[PDB]
């Protein structure tokens, strides 16, 4: 295990069913930035 | 709720749910005050009487008033306490909304809660 | 080429689209109920604290009224409410589409059930009670979550219908009426001949409408039908209203979400901390959470400022277009569509406006020998308006805009001086 | 500093050159066609009549502009140097 | 004077200035590195502290956005290119 | 320290938020002016 940023998602029952690792990747990091599971078509900017 | 869990919170990380330590059962916990309010005056230099409105309150025919009164009718702006009602339409004085204006008419005076006039009506034969 | 000129021998009628935005939603903020919920302790240190919840609500009292003024200075410009005519057909140009129709139960017409069809919103009704939120719950709305954190929102003053009322009104008047400096009082006429007054309005002949008024009145009828045809399939048309809807929901909401910011203090939540700690030093904490929501609300206070002037400036343009383009005919160029302006229709749609723009634009053009002026008989002559052509056998003179040769005659010409000055002059006869 | 601190400034999408270009298509399209009512369609027509046109517009007879071509033209050409030379010299011209 | 009239009886050409800004530079924050550069203790703090500065991203880039939206509308509004001409007279009125 | 720099940022995108209605206004009035005189011919006093 590593000290790292989950997002994790929780249904209508209450369990976890999915999750984001923000350090995967720039697309992790965008998602994790916009709280949100899916993006749009476009260009975003991300951190430094 | 799992067992291991016994409080629930929403996405402001408000208090919503709560396990009961001697039944077990889950409820939910909802604030107590809800509800627009507006009040609709002629100015006190002319009068101290007012009407209320209240915008979330269905009066048609237990209801979260302050008071009611006389002359309790529902608009399309919700509910109108303290003001009288009349078919006649003027140009719009105090605006109340969704098409309904208010004034400080005749009856001694009175509020009076009409619908707004949009003009003049003409017809001009093609 | 020094020699020659392209003149235009036909025509066609467009219609375009513009659309624009005129009002956005009205809000007010009980400050209380938002930093403090239902605890009175935490009142009494927001009371102590020194608030400014009514400069906050001033500042929203005056965007919600500014609303208001800006729906009431688009749309209520005539003062006469003229009535829908029986018939809607005015000389073969069918009204009907940009009409209520009487048999359907809705009070606007096709193309305005159209545009209303096309900008989604959540908020219907202004009406949201207590039993509803309570019995739902479940569903986790997020108007109810707003309201029970202390956001309203407030109807506006003109219902749909008064709009509807107001645009039918317009329409009628033009297609009845014409108006030509204003709206004073109505002058009837019959609609084909306002379009040949309209058509005499850019530079061409009385005669061109007349004589072709099967043709001009099936290419409108046409054009009507694509533009009902482009907004009945999906797109992104009123991508602008829907940007503004988007914008007050994204506000409101983000309001709600940042109320699970610490601000530096121990916890969030404001029974927690009023059940682990005295009053002494839950003071400390509560102040940080104070301080943090009123700077949460300033911050979207000062957004809806900017919101909203720049929603006003959008309006007064919109006001100055129904003035120039429906209730007259504009000689500026791209101001009422693209070509030459004939006229303007308004149509209304959530939280905005869609105006059809009718001009004539040139086609089928044809090169053309010229030249600058005639030599006659060792005298010196311009033509007074148009342009001296040659078709290949003939001089005639044309106008620019539209191909129609004339003789060479006295009455349309003038004379100065002698031939030796004008450069590139040309030796010809002049008529009688 | 800036860029170490985390502040980033983000290029224009049109370049100098495209605005340039632009620009020179304006100009050419006044020269050789100039638009009258919009865009439309190009029509060319020699500079002289169309000069004469715009006389007409504000409501001058075309003779005046034929008969005194040189001389217009010369003014014009004197009023753009004019132009040059004092965007030539230092000045404040472009405060905003 | 209720009898007298004054009437030009010469006219001259003139060319005039006239400067408008367009558009100002687009910007982008980053706000880890701002507030806290390069130390992971800030970081944690700033992440429990609740930051609100995706709302300051969604408004910068709103702006940017608008620039290149000006820059067009005011630059783009001919849709064909049209050539530069070889020759630059046009009957005495030079367009060097 | 957080606090007083959140405090500039949101100062500082303030600031650009209406320095950019300011320059909007200015781009509006040149497109009307690159459309009304340099594609027409103005009648309007003083406008070009
Ligand atoms: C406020 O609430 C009323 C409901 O009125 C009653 O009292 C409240 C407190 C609750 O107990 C309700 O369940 C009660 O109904 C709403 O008015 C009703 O709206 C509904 C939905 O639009 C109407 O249902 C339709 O109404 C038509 C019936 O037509 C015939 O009957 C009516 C009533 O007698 C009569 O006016 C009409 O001439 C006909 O004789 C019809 O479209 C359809 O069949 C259906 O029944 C219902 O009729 C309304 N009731 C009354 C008494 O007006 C208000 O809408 C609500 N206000 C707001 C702002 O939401
Ligand atoms: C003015 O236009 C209306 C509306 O016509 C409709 O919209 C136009 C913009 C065009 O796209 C038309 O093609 C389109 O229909 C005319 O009234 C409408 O006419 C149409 C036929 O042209 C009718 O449709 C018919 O309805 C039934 C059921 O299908 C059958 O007879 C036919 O199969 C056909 O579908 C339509 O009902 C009718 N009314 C409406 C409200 O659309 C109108 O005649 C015309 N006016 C004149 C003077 O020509
Ligand atoms: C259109 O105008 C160009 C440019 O002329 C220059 O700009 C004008 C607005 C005026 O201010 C002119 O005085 C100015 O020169 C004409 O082409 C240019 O002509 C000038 C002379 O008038 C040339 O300058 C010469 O160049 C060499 C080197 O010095 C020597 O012959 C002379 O000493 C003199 O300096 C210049 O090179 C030339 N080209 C350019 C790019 O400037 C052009 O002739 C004119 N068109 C017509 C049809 O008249
Ligand atoms: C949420 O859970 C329900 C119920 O799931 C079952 O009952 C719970 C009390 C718990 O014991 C779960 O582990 C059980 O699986 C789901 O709806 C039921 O789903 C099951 C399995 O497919 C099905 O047989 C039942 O008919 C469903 N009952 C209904 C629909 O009333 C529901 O799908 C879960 N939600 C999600 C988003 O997964
Ligand atoms: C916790 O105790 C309650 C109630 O305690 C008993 O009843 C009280 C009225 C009082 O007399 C106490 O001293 C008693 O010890 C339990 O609730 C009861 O649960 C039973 C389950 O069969 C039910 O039949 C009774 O009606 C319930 N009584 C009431 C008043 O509702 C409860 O179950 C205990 N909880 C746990 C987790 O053991
Ligand atoms: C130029 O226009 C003239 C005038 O209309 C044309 O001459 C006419 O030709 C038609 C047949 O095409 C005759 O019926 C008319 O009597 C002619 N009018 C005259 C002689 O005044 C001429 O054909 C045109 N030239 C071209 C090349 O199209
Ligand atoms: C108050 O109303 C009274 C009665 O019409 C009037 O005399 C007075 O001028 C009004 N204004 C005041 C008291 O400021
Ligand atoms: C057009 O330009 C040519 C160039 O050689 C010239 O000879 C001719 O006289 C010009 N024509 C006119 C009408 O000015």
């Amino acid at each position: 295990l590593k000290p790292t940023k989950f997002m994790l998602k929780y249904d209508e029952n209450g369990t976890i069913t999915d999750a984001v690792d923000c350090s995967q990747n720039p697309l992790a990091e965008l998602k994790c930035s916009v709280k949100s599971f899916e993006i749009d078509k476009g260009i975003y900017q991300t951190s430094n | 709720f799992q067992p291991f869990q016994q409080f629930g919170r929403d996405v402001s990380d408000f208090t919503d749910s709560v396990r009961d330590p001697k039944t077990s059962e889950i409820l939910d916990i909802s604030p107590c005050s809800f509800g627009g309010v507006s009040v609709i005056t002629p100015g006190t230099n002319a009068s101290s009487e007012v009407a209320v409105l209240y915008q979330d309150v269905n009066c048609t025919d237990a209801w979260r008033i302050y008071s009611t009164g006389n002359n309790v009718f529902q608009t399309q702006a919700g509910c109108l306490i303290g003001a009288e009602h009349v078919d006649t339409s003027y140009e719009c004085d105090i605006p109340i909304g969704a098409g309904i204006c208010a004034s400080y008419h005749t009856v001694q005076k009175s509020i009076v809660a009409y619908t707004m006039s949009l003009g003049a009506d003409s017809s001009i034969a093609y | 080429s020094n020699n020659t000129i392209a003149i235009p021998t036909n025509f066609l009628i467009s219609i375009t689209t513009e659309v624009m935005p005129v009002s956005m939603a009205k809000t007010s903020v009980d400050c209380n109920m938002y930093i403090c919920g239902d605890s009175t302790e935490c009142a009494n240190l927001l009371l102590q604290y020194g608030s400014f919840c009514a400069q906050l609500n001033r500042a929203l009292s005056g965007i919600a009224v500014e609303q208001d003024r800006n729906t009431r200075e688009v749309f209520a410009q005539v003062k006469q409410m003229y009535k829908t005519p029986t018939l809607k057909d005015f000389g073969g140009f069918n009204f009907s589409q940009i009409l209520p129709d009487p048999l359907k139960p809705t009070k606007r017409s096709f193309i305005e059930d159209l545009l209303f069809n096309k900008v989604t919103l959540a908020d219907a009704g202004f009406m949201k009670q207590y039993g509803e939120c309570l019995g739902d719950i479940n569903a986790r709305d997020l108007i109810c979550a707003q309201k029970f954190n202390g956001l309203t929102v407030l109807p506006p003053l003109l219902t749909d219908d008064m709009i509807a009322a107001y645009t039918a009104a317009l329409v009628s008047g033009t297609a009845t009426a014409g108006w030509t400096f204003g709206a004073g009082a109505a002058l009837q006429i019959p609609f084909a001949m306002q379009m040949a007054y309209r058509f005499n309005g850019i530079g061409v002949a009385q005669n061109v409408l007349y004589e072709n008024q099967k043709q001009i009145a099936n290419q409108f009828n046409k054009a009507i039908s694509q533009i009902q045809e482009s907004l009945t399939t999906t797109s992104t048309a009123l991508g602008k209203l829907q940007d503004v809807v988007n914008q007050n929901a994204q506000a409101l909401n983000t309001l709600v979400k940042q109320l699970s910011s610490n601000f530096g203090a121990i916890s969030s939540v404001l029974n927690d901390i009023l059940s682990r700690l005295d009053k002494v030093e839950a003071e400390v904490q509560i102040d940080r959470l104070i301080t943090g929501r009123l700077q949460s609300l300033q911050t979207y206070v000062t957004q809806q400022l900017i919101r909203a002037a720049e929603i006003r400036a959008s309006a007064n343009l919109a006001a100055t277009k129904m003035s120039e383009c429906v209730l007259g005919q504009s000689k500026r160029v791209d101001f009422c569509g693209k070509g030459y302006h004939l006229m303007s229709f308004p149509q209304a749609a959530p939280h905005g406006v869609v105006f059809l723009h009718v001009t004539y634009v040139p086609s089928q053009e044809r090169n053309f020998t010229t030249a600058p002026a005639i030599c006659h008989e060792g005298k010196a002559y311009f033509p007074r308006e148009g342009v001296f052509v040659f078709n290949g056998t003939s001089w005639f003179i044309t106008q620019r805009n539209f191909f129609s040769p004339q003789i060479i005659t006295t009455d349309n010409t003038f004379v100065s001086g002698n031939c030796d000055v004008v450069i590139g002059i040309i030796n010809n006869t002049v008529y009688d």
